[PDB]
RNA sequence: AGGACCGAACCGACUAAUGUUGAAAAAUUAGCGGAUGACUUGUGGCUGGGGGUGAAAGGCCAAUCAAACCGGGAGAUAGCU
RNA sequence: GCUCGCCGGAAGACCAAGGGUUCCUGUCCAACGUUAAUCGGGGCAGGGUGAGUCGACCCCUAAGGCGAGGCCGAAAGGCGUAGUCGAUGGGAAACAGGUUAAUAUUCCUGUACUUGGUGUUACUGCGAAGGGGGGACGGAGAAGGCUAUGUUGGCCGGGCGACGGUUGUCCCGGUUUAAGCGUGUAGGCUGGUUUUCCAGGCAAAUCCGGAAAAUCAAGGCUGAGGCGUGAUGACGAGGCACUACGGUGCUGAAGCAACAAAUGCCCUGCUUCCAGGAAAAGCCUCUAAGCAUCAGGUAACAUCAAAUCGUACCCCAAACCGACACAGGUGGUCAGGUAGAGAAUACCAAGGCGCUUGAGAGAACUCGGGUGAAGGAACUAGGCAAAAUGGUGCCGUAACUUCGGGAGAAGGCACGCUGAUAUGUAGGUGAGGUCCCUCGCGGAUGGAGCUGAAAUCAGUCGAAGAUACCAGCUGGCUGCAACUGUUUAUUAAAAACACAGCACUGUGCAAACACGAAAGUGGACGUAUACGGUGUGACGCCUGCCCGGUGCCGGAAGGUUAAU
């Protein structure tokens, strides 16, 4: 049976890309808190 | 465009290998590892004004770095560009 | 003209087809095709606001003029076309000056006929002129409530309005619903009556007809008038009976 | 032409069996319907939770739903273990 | 190195998403491989991806997103103009063979092709964020030709068969060759040439369209394929000389005709059809301000450039998603032979594999099957499971019915090989020549070689002749439902759902209703034969009486009634 997870770079970068996240103020706060925590990779490394 | 410092710095060094030797003995082609950008015009000018040899056509390609993980420590190689230079007239090393 | 298909098999066993041979066959006038195709019946937010709608076969939109601002320029009707957007059929009018446009085809209008607008146009079906010069007691179609728009009333198949009297600057019209309304006389009017009136004869044959016409199936879950305007009461005389 | 029949690819598994700490947190064996359209599918977007969507099961919304996940109110309260 | 077996419309090969070096070489066996692991998709070191002709990229675009101004909302926040992003499509160009352990249409020999700049030759009306020409579009059907492809004849070079015959109507391998150039056929499309004028194409326009006339009815457009060049070339078995046994140099002849044929093309075409089936850019005309010896454009000439990014590896699996080297899922293309209606089924060509624990023992018991004398659902809640027919063509086929169906109803008839009709029948495919002939991508012609269906008789083999796989059991009564279909992914696939039709009710356009605090949006770029809500659910006979009460309509002498 087809699994729930279907990898797609375009979908991933369009739904959780850096620019897409920064576009909305909520994503800006998410990025700020992730930086405060100290995550090695904020959203994704292309 | 010259600016000969750019021509001097564009190319890093020649590459030695069995394929390189076969190319040299077959078509007198030289394989050179060059800088990241290493544009075709820049490498052409550098070869012309550094080796004093005419170049017929220049071909370039990017070689991806390998991985040499040492155990819980992933180490990726750097990125460098390989360029093929054909002279067709220069019988030099 | 209606043809009863034989009961070869269920699903179009009892279909009724409304066919009309004189209608033109082939591609429409391409220069008059634009956007506003099937929108899916979804608002800007994308919520389901008009339930039981969706899908539907692709249909292009043809721009149709109703203002009829072209006055004093007789035009010749070349062919008749079926517009998927609207039940009523349209006709391709070519003006003497070279303008090709589409106008709703009345019942009395056939291929190869002359139509002229303006206040000096002859009183025959297919012409358009202000209702101020329209004799009382003549049926009308594609009536305009306010000048500048063109035919905001009686655009569906087999729709007519009977003029009862003028009674001053305004004019009293009787809508097909059976209500008397007062409309400004300066509005433009179109003589004649709309063409084919066999819309109800067709029974759509089977589910696929409505399914590809853009109507989704209705799922099961009275005498209360919801009219609340309080602005057009003076304009309207009485409601329908 | 036939929302036609017989019947491949393809489409949800209906039927008896296997497995019930399986190869698989739903698959296989042998029959079963459609297979030119109310058909199916790839590629992008849209509908975001007291809402969405739903040919209506109160189905699905990340292997979960008669109200998903995350951090907080909150070490909620508990005449119960 | 050989034998046996499986797939071979895949378990083969090539691409995009997928992972990002697992690909090749030398080296090691701690763990990793469900077992030992010299081997490997395990570790170490080195090498590997060559682009104007692939694609991405890139000018302008659909659905959709952002949004200068502006509107709305206490602020975050919502919609939206111009504008800008956004393919899943639209726009320019390459092939034969070889090459390395790993890369190619990227490198090598050639034919070539698209675009821009630079200067020259001779000529001249050039210049749009604008119009037009086509770009530019749906379902189904088909006939006629060609192509890859496969078969046969000759031909090329080697053979006389481990064993009964095999110098012949016998076997072995081949009989392959691109893009471009001129021919422009088969087929399809269109009626053309010249002049005058015009309320239109946002002002204007030689351009489009319309109105007038004179003339021809032969002119133009599109268009697979084949033909000579391409190509006295590439390939060529098999041989002639040098070998580190891995290999290198040279040679080399046939390489032609007929048949069948595609899902490929002619065809973005022709017929019918209602469900009426997008946009812009790619090329050209003209005009606006301007320039009107200028600057630009026209055909050619010599030259320059066409940056950047992946080019390995699997891509129906050991490498992607399933925690695994997992009996699961993954789009597009290539689609051979035998018989057959086929891309199902049975065996083979090229190619990939025997699937990561083996050998013995040959007990009960468990799982899937082979046969079984007699009965044949009698066991079981239960024809559940199993068992039986299963196709072709001919005869024959009831009730009812909306006349379509029932129906393939039921029930019977023959199915192999050989000769004759007919050394291979009708059809098709079709070489040369007579006559003229624009005189060749011509015909009235006349037969060369081949598929050769289907039918009757005779002879013959066996119990069975569709003898393999594949392949409906048949009929009636009866309740339900218009039929087809849809959900309870993971207990109930229906007697539930809607379904085409019918009935009631509401809506007059700034319509009704919902999303929304609000702009605005869907309804609908629709206009009462239109759309929203509720009930039943084709078709035939009907929907009969009643307003106690609840909503609903029209509203009344009157009693009651807050805010103020």
């Amino acid at each position: 049976m087809k699994r729930t997870f279907q990898p797609s770079v375009l979908k991933r970068n369009r739904s959780h890309g850096f620019r897409a996240r920064m576009a909305t103020k909520n994503g800006r706060q998410v990025l700020a808190r992730r930086r405060a925590k100290g995550r090695a990779r904020l959203t994704v490394s292309k | 465009m010259i600016r000969e410092e750019r021509l001097l710095k564009v190319l890093r060094a020649p590459h030695v290998s069995e394929k390189a030797s076969t190319a040299m003995e077959k078509s007198n082609t030289i394989v050179l590892k060059v800088a990241k950008d290493a544009t075709k015009a820049e490498i052409k000018a550098a070869v012309q004004k550094l080796f004093e040899v005419e170049v017929e056509v220049v071909n370039t390609l990017v070689v991806k770095g390998k991985v040499k993980r040492h155990g819980q420590r992933i180490g990726r190689r750097s990125d460098w560009k390989k360029a093929y230079v054909t002279l067709k007239e220069g019988q030099n090393l | 003209a209606v043809v009863k298909c034989k009961p070869t098999s269920p699903g179009r066993r009892h279909v009724v087809k409304v066919v009309n041979p004189e209608l033109h066959k082939g591609k429409p006038f391409a220069p008059l095709l634009e956007k506003n195709s099937k929108s899916g019946g979804r608002n800007n937010n994308g919520r389901i606001t008009t339930r039981h709608i969706g899908g539907g076969h692709k249909q292009a939109y043809r721009i149709v003029d109703f203002k009829r601002n072209k006055d004093g320029i007789p035009a010749v009707v070349e062919r008749l076309e079926y517009d998927p957007n609207r039940s009523a059929n349209i006709a391709l009018v070519l003006y003497k000056d070279g303008e090709r446009r589409y106008i709703l085809a009345p019942k009395g209008l056939k291929a190869g006929d002359q139509i002229q607008s303006g206040v000096d146009a002859a009183i025959k079906p297919g012409n358009t002129l202000p209702m101020r010069n329209i004799p009382v007691g003549s049926t009308v179609h594609n009536v305009e409530m306010k000048p500048g728009k063109g035919g905001q009333l009686a655009r569906s198949a087999g729709t007519y309005v009977q003029i009862v009297a003028r009674d001053g600057a305004y004019v009293t019209l009787r809508l097909r619903s059976g209500e008397m309304r007062k409309v400004e006389a300066d509005c433009r009017a179109t003589l004649g009556e709309v063409g084919n009136a066999e819309h109800m004869l067709r029974v759509l044959g089977k589910a696929g007809a409505a399914r590809w016409r853009g109507v989704r199936p209705t799922v099961r879950g009275k005498g209360k008038k919801t009219r609340s305007n309080k602005r057009t009461d003076k304009f309207i005389v009485r409601r329908r009976s």
